[PDB]
């Protein structure tokens, strides 16, 4: 339908070579490559037209290459990375009549490029059932989740009401926090809300299930460390219902 | 000489009021595009408004609108009746020698309206332990200021604004936990509301 990238997330060792992939709308011919940060905002490094690159100025002097091998796919290989690569990279597109043609974005890909694997965690989730002093008082009930210990910042939080996800009554915090506010390495805690009414917690037969999906390791990485290998996994709490 | 300043980074608008979003630029060719584009927390990039350069300042009364001084070289973008669902951040953007220039941003938290605030301290408990514990402000209002921990073993999260849905209902929440700690204490260097419930 829309621009794909590839991948969403990657987490790497600095000095690997990362291949970031981009496929552009059907029929489009401009291709254009971003990077976002807090600190540069939305930064063009290159962008194509019919296969073409005409403008690379963006493009720092070491490390980054980009091509169009056809029309429908586009490549960007950083090589070697390092940690300041750290960013989130877009890829758009455009039908590339016009220099002012409207551009579709895709996801982008989230790169976290480290110095090394030593500190990677994966998330402890806890789920916390809801006060009896908030069911008594407002007749409703919210339900606590924690992501706590994990390092990347590569989570995603998602509430699973009986085996389908929900959005609505969901407050997730939008940045986690530092575990040690003072640490370059800190590992991070998160927290969510999942708020439904006194009558629907009270139903025994209602499932409620808290999942982060953490990005870490891969296969081809190594552990010479005797704790659980990090690797991308989902961290689950659930809760069942609780008349009393 | 292709700029975008949006100079107010940070932008707060109550529910159902109006915010205008700031935007100026200069450009070299007379022939240029401005554009709007929505940044939710997803990141994805989706286009608000684009408005051409030699046409008219338009008579239009939809909710996100568009304040056209080309003259001035500004470009703001208006939104009426605000909702909670347009807070995200905001890129303005030319289109010249560059296909697309964009500005640094502006991140608009929309205020909800909470009118019927019940300002409570709760204490959850783990559901495969319940020895540790956590502490749940909720249901005060939007201007209660919920500050960081000092200590360096409690950790205090932000408020968060959660949308049941039904009943048009809306509450504000933080939560503190600590593995040491009691939710009576948690928030106390936060101003707390003088009729906040502890049960």
């Amino acid at each position: 339908a829309g621009v794909i990238q590839s991948p969403r997330h990657e987490v790497t060792e600095m000095g690997q070579e990362v291949t970031l992939r981009c496929k552009p709308i059907s029929g489009h011919n401009s291709l254009f490559w971003y990077r976002q940060t807090m600190m540069r905002g939305l930064e063009l490094l290159i962008y194509f037209n019919n296969n073409v690159p005409i403008d690379d100025s963006g493009m720092p002097e070491d490390r980054f290459s980009a091509k169009m091998p056809n029309a429908s796919f586009s490549t960007l290989k950083i090589q070697p990375s390092e940690p300041r690569d750290s960013a989130v990279y877009f890829c758009a597109s455009t039908w590339g009549r016009a220099s002012t043609d409207t551009q579709y974005f895709g996801p982008g890909t989230r790169l976290t490029v480290l110095e090394d694997l030593k500190n990677v965690f994966p998330p402890e989730v806890a789920v916390f059932e809801p006060s009896e002093a908030e069911i008594s008082h407002t007749q409703k009930a919210t339900l606590v989740c924690l992501a706590t210990g994990f390092y990347p910042d590569h989570v995603e939080l998602s509430w699973w009401v009986n085996g389908k996800e929900v959005h609505s009554g969901v407050c997730t915090d939008p940045q986690p926090l530092k575990e040690q506010p003072a640490l370059n390495d800190s590992r991070y805690a998160l927290s969510s809300r999942l708020r439904v009414s006194a009558t629907f917690w009270q139903n025994p037969r209602n499932h409620f299930r808290c999942q982060v999906q953490f990005y870490g390791l891969s296969e081809n990485d190594e552990w010479t460390q005797d704790r659980a290998k990090p690797v991308t996994q989902i961290v689950s709490a659930e809760a069942w219902g609780r008349a009393d | 000489a292709q700029t975008v300043t949006q100079s107010q980074p940070e932008m707060s608008v109550q529910e159902a009021e109006t915010v205008t979003l700031s935007c100026t630029y200069d450009t070299s060719e007379s022939d240029y595009y401005l554009f709007w584009y929505k940044q939710p927390p997803s990141r994805q990039m989706i286009l608000v408004i684009r408005q051409e350069a030699y046409k008219q300042q338009n008579a239009t009364e939809n909710r996100f609108s568009v304040n056209f001084q080309k003259a001035a070289k500004s470009f703001s973008l208006k939104i009426s009746d605000s909702q909670l669902g347009d807070a995200a951040m905001y890129f303005c953007a030319s289109s010249g020698n560059t296909p697309l220039v964009f500005g640094k941003g502006t991140r608009l938290s929309v205020i909800p309206n909470i009118q019927n605030p019940d300002p409570a301290v709760y204490q959850l408990r783990d559901s495969k332990s319940s020895d540790k514990s956590v502490c749940l402000f909720t249901d005060f209002d939007s201007q209660t200021n919920v500050s960081q921990s000092k200590d360096s073993d409690v950790y205090i999260t932000d408020k968060c604004v959660l949308d049941m849905r039904s009943m048009d209902f809306k509450s504000n929440s933080a939560v503190a936990w600590s593995n040491k700690f009691a939710c009576a204490n948690a928030f106390n260097n936060s101003i707390i509301p003088e009729d906040t419930f502890f049960p």
